[PDB]
């Protein structure tokens, strides 16, 4: 499309500031701007979940990404390279995250939250323009219709819209406008009281509802890109960068327990032949010890749990004292900088120098030959083509795959903590 | 069994057709029973003869996932207990009755200008109770959510407890302040004079205390049911003096429309309501422990009206009740 019909095309589906991203794109972007657009995007999302894990209020979310909106991604600056920045990046993500439902969900969920924050940040005109843009009750239908919506509205209205005062409250719902539809869309809102409802009809709280659509019919879109997914998959230029954004957004274990088969069992192989050089040469080389360490922090081992555990392993307490014990410490970010080290990944941990003899840590299906690999499949009851197959993706270098393999034969990972994970999620 | 239950008009109701469906066939009687046709069902209910059988929801396959069944609402007296003195225990009569005309009526309210349906009747509970049948095919339908939904809109009352301040939202949801227009009249004539229950002290400091805000006021009423009622507000205005009066005379209206709620307002079932797939006794079944027949309610029915266990006997009434009721269902079944 030339410039001037992709031009026409952004501002008609760009006539208000906001959409429910309905239709496919139309153009060509140059690679870097497809970097940048998701990235910006990318981390906009991951802040506001960060925000709402530790249950921020929602006024403090729109204050937290005030700033990320007035450097990443320009809002409500009418620069058209700001809108199809927005749209492209929005449909690259529908891209990332439609390949499992658990990101699926969380997508969905996400972008929901971001509709959300743009709603409340616009103004009234622009809110009622995009509404416009699912029947508005008529304004006779409102006067009949005007104790009971009033009734209905004024609490609402008092908790949303700081209308402490009753006047502002009569003014605004002279001006508000009101939604018909059958209470089987709007049961949420039902159940609370929130909207009048009549003969069958709700009279629509109407932000929760075009939330709520919003969401659904992304959730509906996205599995419909994750179903044609393969006819993009020829792109060799856009798999590591859909593997890159869809990575980007990743006591009972107690001392005692880390021996018992219920906590062991959903280890991959590397934790498992480190634990089994720890209970058998009583020692281990700094690599399988930090390795290790932050392994079983990242499952959730408390710091004095962790000094039990290890003592425990070396069957003198006078050289634990003097050596080992400010550097587990240190480890768990107690000690120095206060850093409490992120777990390696299967990458750092390969990144790490290759193990030799009374080394046990790395990723085991490089530092195994395909004898003692193929021995420990066999260990785990796997049949004879599934051998090949891990066989065939650690041949390849690619020691990932077949550690995502053998967990989906036992029961993309490249984190052992992950893996962990998943395991006792499929328990849970 | 053999004489009495009309099997034409039940199965006629139930299967929403002239002709036999899946809506008769995949349908549950009480556990896992179903019946074909008219003649089996008569068969099988000879056969069993038991006390009462229970509707179940109507399925995919016969009796297993729920597709249909009909809204219902079950209220018993129980919840009214607190609250009268012309009968004691499980006894019944029309002074008691008038809790439950009221909450019948209140409820049809709320579900014909409120949710659209139009098939809804009543159907006695043998004792003390009245069963809600709504046939129209959108609740029939209805999901567990919504039902949850739905259910949770009718009943208001959520704390069962009579010693204890309601605290309701403020002000009305439209839907309250209808039932409030409703039932305050009847209120006076039947709770304070009627019924009576606040003349006898400790009833009094039981029920009519605890629903009031300020320890003052509670305090000073007790230490001095309609001269009660009046006592109320005179002692209100002898406490509160001063620019603050009126919030205080304003929640005190609110706590007396929420006690005036708490007594009259409709106190259904909550479990036969939420799922599906759940039980209720049929139609025109027979109270094992009293013998009365679980007829449809009309307006002016009473417990006493009731027939004690055809076209000439007192059954025959309710029985061209039922008759209008399922044609009209079945012609709305056409049009929808
Ligand atoms: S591929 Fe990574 S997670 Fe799997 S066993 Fe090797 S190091 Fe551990």
């Amino acid at each position: 499309s030339s410039s001037e019909e992709e031009k026409k095309l952004y501002a008609r589906l760009y006539e208000s500031k906001l959409s429910f991203y309905d239709l496919p794109p139309q153009g060509e972007i140059t690679l870097e701007q497809f970097e940048i657009w998701a990235i910006d995007r990318l981390k906009i999302l991951l802040e506001i979940e960060s925000c709402l894990s530790r249950n921020k209020s929602i006024k403090e979310i729109e204050t937290i990404i005030k700033p990320q909106f007035q450097k990443l991604l320009p809002f409500n600056t009418e620069s058209l390279e700001d809108r199809k920045k927005d749209y492209y990046s929005h449909f690259i993500l529908r891209l990332c995250f439609c390949r499992s439902k658990e990101l699926r969900e969380k997508f969905v969920r996400a972008e929901t939250f971001l509709f959300k924050i743009r709603f409340n940040m616009l103004t009234s005109t622009d809110q009622t323009k995009f509404v416009q843009s699912l029947q508005f009750i008529s304004n006779e239908e409102k006067a009949e219709l005007s104790h009971q919506l009033y009734q209905t509205v004024s609490a609402s209205l008092q908790f949303q819209l700081n209308l402490n005062e009753e006047h502002q409250r009569k003014q605004y719902f002279q001006q508000e406008k009101f939604i018909k539809l059958p209470f089987e869309n709007v049961i949420e809102l039902v159940g609370n009281r929130l909207v009048f409802l009549k003969d069958g009809y709700a009279y629509l709280q109407q932000l929760n509802l075009l939330s709520n659509e919003f969401a659904s019919k992304l959730n509906q879109e996205l599995i419909k890109t994750y179903q044609y997914l393969p006819r993009l998959n020829e792109d060799d230029r856009l798999l590591p960068i859909l593997n890159h954004l869809s990575s980007g957004y990743t006591d009972e274990i107690n001392a005692q327990s880390v021996w018992s088969e219920e906590i062991s069992s959903n280890y991959p192989l590397c934790i498992k032949n480190l634990m089994e050089g720890l209970k058998k040469n009583h020692h281990l080389r700094y690599y399988g010890r930090q390795q290790l360490s932050l392994f079983l922090k990242g499952i959730g081992l408390s710091a004095d749990e962790a000094l039990k555990f290890w003592s425990e392993a070396f069957t003198t307490m006078e050289k634990f004292n003097k050596e080992y014990r400010y550097s587990f410490r240190h480890n768990y970010g107690l000690e120095g900088n206060r850093i409490n080290y992120k777990p390696w990944d299967c990458h750092t941990i390969l990144s790490k120098p290759r193990p030799g003899r009374g080394d046990y840590h790395g990723c085991p299906f490089r530092d195994w030959s395909h004898e003692r690999l193929s021995a420990e499949l066999r260990s785990m009851k796997l049949t004879q083509a599934q051998i090949i197959s891990v066989l065939d993706s650690c041949q390849k270098g690619e020691y990932t795959i077949a550690c995502t393999k053998v967990f989906e034969m036992t029961h993309h990972i490249a984190h052992p903590n992950l893996y962990f994970e998943r395991s006792r999620q499929l328990q849970k | 069994y053999k004489s009495l239950y009309p099997f034409k008009h039940i199965f006629n109701w139930l299967n929403h057709s002239p002709k036999p469906s899946r809506d008769m066939i995949n349908r549950e009687f009480a556990r896992y029973n179903s019946f074909n046709s008219v003649q089996d069902f008569k068969a099988q209910i000879e056969k069993a003869n038991p006390d009462r059988f229970e509707i179940g929801a109507i399925y995919n396959k016969p009796p297993l996932k729920a597709l249909e069944k009909e809204l219902v609402f079950d209220i018993d007296m129980d919840d009214y207990d607190a609250f009268r003195t012309c009968c004691s225990g499980a006894q019944v009569c029309s002074k008691c009755w008038k809790f439950i005309s009221l909450a019948m009526k209140i409820t049809n309210t709320a579900l014909r200008e409120d949710f659209g349906y139009k098939d809804f009747i009543w159907v006695f509970s043998g004792r003390r109770g009245a069963h809600c049948w709504v046939s129209d095919k959108r609740a029939r339908a209805l999901t567990d959510v919504q039902r949850r939904n739905v259910l949770d809109y009718v009943n208001v009352i959520r704390d069962r407890n009579t010693d204890k301040r309601l605290a309701l939202k403020r002000p009305y949801h439209p839907h309250l302040a209808r039932s409030l227009e409703q039932l305050k009249p009847f209120f006076v004539s039947i709770m304070l004079e009627e019924q009576n229950p606040w003349e006898d002290d400790q009833h009094a400091i039981q029920t009519l205390l605890p629903a009031l805000y300020d320890k003052q006021l509670i305090d000073s009423l007790k230490k001095y049911s309609k001269e009660k009622w009046n006592d109320i507000d005179q002692i209100a205005t002898s406490l509160f003096k001063g620019p603050k009066q009126d919030s205080h005379i304003i929640k005190l209206r609110e706590c007396k429309e929420d006690l005036v709620l708490m007594t009259l307002y409709p106190k259904l079932d909550v479990e036969v309501t939420k799922q599906t797939i759940h039980l209720l006794k049929a139609p025109f079944c027979i109270h094992p422990a009293t013998g009365n027949v679980c007829v449809p309610i009309d307006e002016s029915f009473a417990p006493e009206k009731a027939p004690k266990l055809v076209s000439l006997t007192a059954l025959q009434p309710f029985i061209n009740q039922f008759q209008a009721y399922v044609s009209s269902l079945l012609k709305n079944e056409l049009g929808s």
